[PDB]
Parts: structure tokens; sequence; C-alpha cells
């Protein structure tokens, strides 16, 4: 294995109704488990996977604290870079932060990240030693000079380094199931002709889980072929995710190809033929 | 301030079977700023009742939201989804195909 | 668990 725990916190400005919005969504790789939605009818900090539910309130009310605070300081923070960037309270603006720790294939701390961004763009990064802040730009320079002052990278670290690897593993564990569980690709080819002397072969992996896939269309032996329109790889809505590769073919060459479908819920690779 | 116009691919859960239920998703991606627009569309009509997921967005930090509704393809009836946002002139419309 | 402060810009 590898793994990772991470938050996405997103704070949107809302002139006419006061209040900015604010999101905050938790996530053991690829999966979701909690989530903060200050506008949601329960502004409280709740399960999104079922193996969350065995959780008991002193945790919920605790973490809906921690987003409660942290939607107050990115209010604060929406504020000040209004004026950092001399901006008109009537427009609207966003702010988000990444933050997230990852396991070695070995079980412990491998690197930690924490990032800040304004109405798209970097703002401020945590630097790799995890004590120290690049600004992206001069406004970001106060943001970053106010930081260091402040002593933020120290607790970003602590957290990052223990509490964020502690917990992974509480999460890994309560999640055991899902969690470790891959499900491989279902698989398949399709015609679907253009000309009178060619078609669109589609290689299809549906349903598979985690999300990391890979798909190649070589013909008889050597690789990609001057065509391969590959679609993002999508959620199904289940769980799962699909994703497909499309290669033009003269008819009657239809197997000179072969599609490769690479997935961890494989026991090894598979190939495909018309 | 940085705009990213949203990737839509309308599709459903399972293979299109007609007669056979199933599920029909429109999932935006890659998009800034947050504020969407996204309808799904029985022959030009707006579906009422869809779903959607809990904003996110991925490490360019853009954002992406599945939106989706339990449906019956059938060869007649034409889907699709309706999308807006600053960074379009007018929605745009893209239909479903079940071959994608 | 979300980290327990955040950072004042």
């Amino acid at each position: 294995g590898s793994h990772s725990l991470k938050y996405f916190h997103t704070s949107v400005s809302r002139p006419g109704r006061g209040e900015p919005r604010f999101i905050s969504v938790g996530y053991v790789d690829d999966t979701q488990f909690v989530r903060f939605d200050n506008d949601a009818a329960s502004p409280r900090m709740v399960p999104r996977a079922p193996w969350m539910e065995q959780e008991g309130s002193e945790y919920w009310d605790r973490e809906t604290r921690s987003a409660r605070d942290t939607a107050q300081i990115f209010r604060v923070n929406l504020r000040t870079l209004r004026g950092y960037y001399n901006q008109s309270e009537a427009g609207s603006h966003t702010l988000q932060w990444m933050h997230g720790c990852e396991l070695g294939p070995d079980g412990r701390f491998l690197r930690g990240y924490e990032q800040f961004a304004y109405d798209g763009k970097d703002y401020l990064t945590l630097n790799e030693d995890l004590r120290s802040w690049t600004a992206v730009d001069t406004a970001a320079q106060i943001s970053e000079q106010k930081s260091n002052d402040a002593s933020e990278a120290e607790h970003q670290r602590a957290y990052l380094e223990d509490t964020c690897v502690e917990w992974l593993h509480k999460y890994l564990e309560k999640g055991k199931e899902t969690l470790l569980h891959l499900e491989p690709p279902k698989t398949h080819v399709t015609h679907h002709p253009i000309s009178d002397h060619e078609a669109t072969l589609r290689c299809w992996a549906l349903g598979f889980y985690p999300a990391e896939i890979t798909l190649t269309w070589q013909q008889d032996g050597e690789g990609h072929t001057q065509d391969t329109e590959l679609v993002e790889t999508r959620p199904a809505g289940d769980g799962t995710f699909q994703k497909w590769a499309a290669v033009v073919v003269p008819s009657g060459e239809e197997q000179a190809y072969t599609c490769h479908v690479q997935h961890e819920g494989l026991p090894e690779p598979v190939t495909l033929r018309w | 301030m940085i705009q990213r116009t949203p990737k839509i691919q309308v599709y459903s859960r399972h293979p299109a079977e007609n007669g056979k239920s199933n599920f029909l998703n429109c999932y935006v991606s890659g998009f800034h700023p947050s504020d969407i627009e996204v309808d799904l569309l029985k022959n030009g009509e707006r579906i009422e009742k869809v779903e959607h997921s809990d904003l996110s967005f991925s490490k360019d930090w853009s954002f992406y939201l599945l939106y989706y509704t339990e449906f019956t393809p059938t060869e007649k009836d034409e889907y699709a989804c309706r999308v807006n946002h600053v960074t379009l002139s007018q929605p745009k419309i893209v239909k479903w195909d079940r071959d994608m | 668990v979300t980290a327990p402060r955040t950072l004042l810009l």
C-alpha cells in the first residue's frame, strides 16, 4: 500500500447575502469520508462514509468546532485579502486550502503538504522542509512574513507529521473493508465505423476502484497510435470509476489492434481485441 | 482572478440498455470559479429532482461535481446536460450518446 | 481530523 489523509477547504464570499460559504471535504485517498458545509441544512461535520458512522459525539463535536473556527479565520482571511488587493467588497472571491499527509508503502510518514490559493491561483505554499513559506505574490509576502513571525509552519508541521499520520492509521482501520478493497475493471472493445474505410475502436474500463488506471491501444507489437483519444477518468456514481480510450483504424485491420488495461485490482494486465 | 472553463461528460452508470433502468450522469470538472449551473435534460425539458455531489476541487484547484438522476434509456428519448458558467458565452449543451 | 488551527493571512 501507500496512503494519504487529505482535506480540501473552500470559502466563497457572498456579497449581497453576507457570510461567505465555507465547504470542507476530507479524504482517505480517493474516498471522501467527512464533510462540513456551513450551508448544509446541518452546519456540522458529518460522516460521508459508512465506516465513519461508528464514531462518537466527542469526535463530531470537536471536528465541528474545527471547521467552524476555520470558517471564521477564513472569513477574516478573505477580508484581509480583499485589502491586499484593494478590492471591492461587492464581488465574490474564493479562498482554498488543501493539506494532506502521506504514508510510505512501509506505513509511516512520507511527505506532508499545505497550500492556499485565492481567486483560483497559488498564493502561499508551505515548503517541503515544512518549516517555511513561499509567497507567490507580493501580498502573499505580507502573508508570508506574518506567517513566519507567528510560527505557523511549526504547528502545521506537528499536525502534518503526527496527528495527521496517526489518524490516517485509525481511519484505515475503521475502513478495513472498503478502503483496502480493490475492484478490477470490467472491460471491452467497441466498434463504431466512421468512413467507408475506417472505424473507431473504443476500449472501455467500467466499475473499477481505486481510480488509477491505464489504457493503451497498440497495434501488433509496438506502441501508441497517432490517436488515442482518452477521456478523463470519471465517476460512475457508485464508488467506482469509468474510462475509455479510442483509436481510429482502417476497416479490416481491427485485430492488428490490442488494448492493454492496467489496474491494481487485476492479478495481471489485461489485453483486449475487438 | 483565474477562470477555467468546465469540461463536461454526459454518460450513464451502466451500459445503456433500452428499457433497463439506469443512472444518467453529467460530470463537470476543471472549472473556476465554483458557481455553475447544471441541468439534466430529457428531450429539451429540464429533469426535476436531479442530484449532485459535494463541491470539491482537485490539485490544480479546479472544481468538479457529478450531477445525476435515475433514468431509463429508450431508443427514442433524447437526453442532454446543459451547463452554465462565467467562462461560457451561452450555456453549453452536451447530448448523451450511449456510446460514450 | 482536519488540522487544529489554520493560518491567519
